[PDB]
């Protein structure tokens, strides 16, 4: 389980930190436009 | 880019925020204009 | 900084040299970081095997080291058909 | 062929399209069927499978 | 309560000057420079 927090907000974001580094995933913030590209291509770091 | 360290090279900017509208602009390190590093710099600020 | 010279080639509708290798960096990754220089370090040791692999088989085309870090170094060094900002285009090359 | 594979109908909206952009061009490869290249058999999918 | 006269001299010089200009100022500031061919206002950096 791959978890992102999206945007700036002033929501909880411990228990999906929670969901990713529990089910052997990997937990991602994206708060702006230029931080996609570099967020949605880290998760084959996990799978290798 | 949370350091001056990391704050170099180039970054993109996203006009009207659109993802597909690039423009390339310089990181620089920049220091608000009314500050409080001191105590004159902070009476200033005050003052405004 | 490395100049080359840049014979014209076949098997490669450019410019290439075989002297050496070229080194890509995506746009918003600044060359010079820590990180970076020490890629670039270590990985100056591929250039002698990019050219054993080119003398054993004349006819490679691009042989390439695609870094983790974004760095790019392939064999023979050539320029890159996008420069940062020289034209009016840019460009948007992410080996990862 | 060296163009790119074609998907859905081209549409543009040229009044949102600064002159001094760079949009990106195209990232996808070159996948075509072998039913895609020929006209479609049914022989010919038994000789593909 | 003493206030009153003052609270109705405003209105009334409000009503006047909203007047004046609605006479002087109609319709007036309905151009602005767009792209050529599109509909993108062109600006700089720190202009509105
Ligand atoms: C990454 O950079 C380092 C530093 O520039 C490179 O290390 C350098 O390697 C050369 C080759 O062995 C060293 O030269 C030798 O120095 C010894 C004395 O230390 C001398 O007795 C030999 O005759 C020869 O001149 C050089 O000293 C060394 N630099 C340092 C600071 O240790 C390294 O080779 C680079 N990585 C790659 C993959 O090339």
């Amino acid at each position: 389980v791959f978890t992102f927090s999206v945007g700036q907000h002033n929501y909880d974001r411990g228990p999906i930190q929670w969901m990713a580094c529990e089910n052997k995933g990997y937990y991602y913030e994206i708060p702006s436009i230029g931080a996609i590209r570099i967020n949605t291509q880290e998760y084959l770091d996990v799978l290798g | 880019k949370m350091t001056e360290e990391e704050c170099r090279g180039y970054y993109y900017v996203y006009k009207d925020g659109d993802p597909t509208q690039m423009e390339l602009r310089p990181r620089q390190w920049i220091h608000n204009d009314f500050h409080f590093d001191n105590v004159l710099s902070a009476m200033m600020s005050l003052f405004t | 900084r490395i100049k080359p010279v840049f014979i014209d080639d076949a098997n490669f509708r450019r410019q290439v040299s075989y002297q050496h290798a070229a080194v890509h960096i995506p746009t918003d990754i600044y060359e010079g970081s820590t990180i970076v220089l020490n890629e670039l370090n270590w990985t100056s040791a591929l250039d002698d095997v990019f050219k054993k692999n080119r003398e054993e088989d004349p006819s490679l085309l691009w042989q390439v080291f695609g870094s983790a870090t974004g760095l790019a170094r392939y064999y023979p060094a050539s320029p890159w058909v996008d420069n940062s900002r020289t034209p009016n285009k840019i460009d948007l090359y992410d080996v990862r | 062929q060296p163009k790119p594979i074609g998907v859905g109908i081209p549409t543009i909206n040229l009044r949102k399209r600064r002159p001094n952009v760079q949009n990106p061009k195209s990232q996808e490869p070159v996948t075509l069927d072998f039913l895609d290249a020929e006209l479609e058999n049914d022989i010919k999918v038994e000789i593909r499978n | 309560l003493p206030l009153f006269h003052i609270a109705l001299l405003v209105l009334f010089m409000v009503i006047i000057y909203a007047i004046i200009g609605l006479e002087l100022f109609k319709g007036k500031m309905h151009k602005t420079c767009y792209y050529i061919g599109t509909d993108i206002v062109a600006t700089v950096e720190n202009e509105k």
